[PDB]
C-alpha cells in the first residue's frame, strides 16, 4: 500500500463497476 | 485483423447483420441476435466473439458485474471451439484479460496472460502485458525476469525498459535503475509517457545525487503529468487549492485542531505507554523513504477503517478521534504514532494524493535537531502544537537531536472535496 509515499506500481484495487 | 475462417466466410451476411446492431447501440438486440448464431452456428467463432462483444458492452451500460462475469467467459468459449483465426484468438483472451482485471480477478487475468504468451511465444508485446499482470499482484521478481527475456530479444523496447527500471528502483538498485528509465521515457514507445515513470527516475536521481532531477519533473508537468515541478501526486482531483503550508483556520477543521492541542498530553501519554510496554506495536517504516536511521509508526485508522487491536492500547486517544470523521473516515489517509530517533534523514518525497491535508501534532520534540522541509520553506515541532502541510509537495525530513521525536500524524480530507467525492473516491 502506498502510505507515506508512491512507491507501488499502482495504489488502488480493481473491484469492478 | 482477419476474424473469419473457412465457414465464417459463408455467413458472413449474417455475422456483418448482427454487427450493425451493435454499431448502433441496440445493445438488447444484437445480444439476441449473436446468441441465435451461436445456437444456429454452434462452432463459429465469429458468432461467439460478437455474443461475448455484445455481453462486454451491456455490462457497461447497466453497470453489472455478473453481466461482464458472463462475457468474460464467452471470451474464453471462442478460444475452445475449432479453427479458430489467430487473431481472433490473441482479441478474445486479451479483451478477457483485461477484464478480469478490472473485476479484480487478478490471478485469473494472469492464468489467462500465461496462456497467451504459451499460444504465442514470439509476441513480445503478450510478454510486456503478462509482466503487468505480474506487478498488479505485486510479484515483482517474476515481473522481472519476465521483462528480461523481453530485453533479451528485443533489447530496444522502450515498454520493457521503464518497466525493468521500476522494478530496480523498486528493488532498491538505484543507479542501476536510472538508464533504464530515462531510455524507457526516451524511446516514446506507446506505454512510456507516464508519471510513474517521471516520477521515480527524477526520485533516482535525487537520492544519487544527480541535480537533473529537477529537469524530469518539469518535463513531466509539460506533459500534464505533475501539477507542478514541486507538487507531484498522482492520484489526484483537479482544481484542490495548492500550497505547501497551511494554518489551522485555513482548513476549516478548527474543533479538531483545538481538541488535538487542549488534550495533547493525553495522546502523549498513551504513545508513551506503548513504547514502554507494546513495543512491538511500532513497526519500521516500510516504503523506502530512508537513506540513514531508525523510524517506526503505530497506526491507529488507516484507509478509513480503525486498527481494532491498535485502539486497543491508545483508548482514549481512539475515543476522542471518534468524533471526527473528516479525518476517521479519510479513506486516503492515515491517524498514527511516528517516532524517529537520531541519525534518520528521510529522502525528499510526496504522497500519492492531494485528497488529504497532513496534521502533525508534536509530543517529546527535542529542542534541537528536527525539523521538516516543505517546498521551499523548513519548520519545526512544537510539543502540543499542530503543523499542517500538504504531503502531495515534495518534502523531507532531519532528526540530528540526542533523544527520540514522537509525533501524532493526523490526515484529514482536503477541505474543498464535496461529501459525494469523500464517499466515492477509492481508498489509498
Ligand atoms: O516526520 C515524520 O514522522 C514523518 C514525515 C513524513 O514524511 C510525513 O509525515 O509524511
Ligand atoms: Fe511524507
Amino acid at each position: 500500500k502506498c502510505k507515506d509515499g508512491l512507491g507501488e506500481y499502482t495504489c488502488t484495487s480493481l473491484e469492478g463497476f | 485483423p482477419k476474424l473469419l475462417n473457412k465457414f465464417d466466410k459463408t455467413i458472413k451476411a449474417e455475422l456483418d447483420a448482427a454487427e450493425k446492431l451493435r454499431k448502433r447501440g441496440k445493445i438488447e438486440e444484437a445480444v439476441n441476435a449473436f446468441k441465435e448464431l451461436v445456437r444456429k452456428y454452434p462452432q463459429s467463432p465469429r458468432a461467439r466473439y460478437g455474443k461475448a462483444q455484445c455481453e462486454d458492452d451491456l455490462a457497461e451500460k447497466r453497470r453489472s458485474n455478473e453481466v461482464l462475469r458472463g462475457a468474460i467467459e464467452t471470451y474464453q468459449e471462442v478460444a475452445s471451439l475449432p479453427d479458430v483465426p489467430a487473431d481472433l484468438l490473441k482479441l478474445s483472451l486479451k479483451r478477457r484479460s483485461d477484464r478480469q482485471q478490472f473485476l479484480g480477478h487478478m490471478r485469473g487475468s494472469l492464468l489467462t496472460l500465461q496462456r497467451l504468451v504459451q499460444l504465442f511465444p514470439n509476441d513480445t508485446s503478450l510478454k510486456n502485458d503478462l509482466g503487468v499482470g505480474y506487478l498488479l499482484i505485486g510479484d515483482n521478481d517474476n515481473a522481472k525476469k519476465v521483462y528480461e527475456e523481453v530485453l533479451s530479444v528485443t533489447p530496444n523496447d522502450g515498454f520493457a525498459k521503464v518497466h525493468y527500471g521500476f522494478i530496480l528502483k523498486a528493488q532498491n538498485k538505484i543507479a542501476e535503475s536510472i538508464p533504464y528509465l530515462k531510455e524507457g521515457i526516451e524511446s516514446g514507445d506507446p506505454g512510456t509517457d507516464d508519471g510513474r515513470f517521471y516520477f521515480h527516475l527524477g526520485d533516482a536521481m535525487q537520492r544519487v545525487g544527480n541535480k537533473e532531477a529537477y529537469k524530469w519533473y518539469e518535463l513531466g508537468h509539460k506533459r500534464g503529468h505533475f501539477a507542478s515541478v514541486w507538487q507531484r501526486s498522482l492520484y489526484n482531483v483537479n482544481g484542490l487549492k495548492a500550497q505547501p503550508w497551511w494554518t489551522p483556520k485555513e482548513t476549516g477543521y478548527t474543533e479538531l485542531v483545538k481538541s488535538l492541542e487542549r488534550n495533547w498530553k493525553l495522546i502523549r501519554d498513551e504513545g508513551l505507554a506503548v513504547m514502554d510496554k507494546a513495543k512491538g506495536l511500532f513497526l519500521p517504516e516500510d516504503e523506502n523513504l530512508r537513506e540513514k536511521g531508525d523510524w517506526s509508526q503505530f497506526t491507529l485508522w488507516q484507509q478509513g477503517r480503525r486498527n481494532e487491536n491498535a485502539c486497543k492500547g491508545a483508548p482514549k486517544t481512539c475515543t476522542l478521534l471518534e468524533k471526527f470523521p473528516e479525518t476517521t473516515g479519510c479513506r486516503r489517509g492515515q491517524i498514527k504514532y511516528s517516532i524517529m530517533h537520531p541519525g534518520t534523514h528521510v529522502w525528499p518525497h510526496t504522497g500519492p494524493t492531494n485528497c488529504r491535508l497532513r496534521m502533525h501534532l508534536g509530543l517529546v520534540i527535542p529542542k534541537e535537531g528536527c525539523k521538516i522541509r516543505c517546498a521551499n520553506e523548513t519548520k519545526t515541532w512544537e510539543e502540543g502544537k499542530v503543523l499542517i502541510f500538504d504531503d502531495s509537495f515534495e518534502h523531507e525530513v532531519w532528526q540530528d537531536a540526542s533523544s527520540f521525536r514522537l509525533i501524532f500524524i493526523v490526515d484529514v480530507w482536503h477541505p474543498e472535496l464535496t461529501p459525494q467525492q469523500r464517499r466515492s473516491l477509492p481508498a489509498i
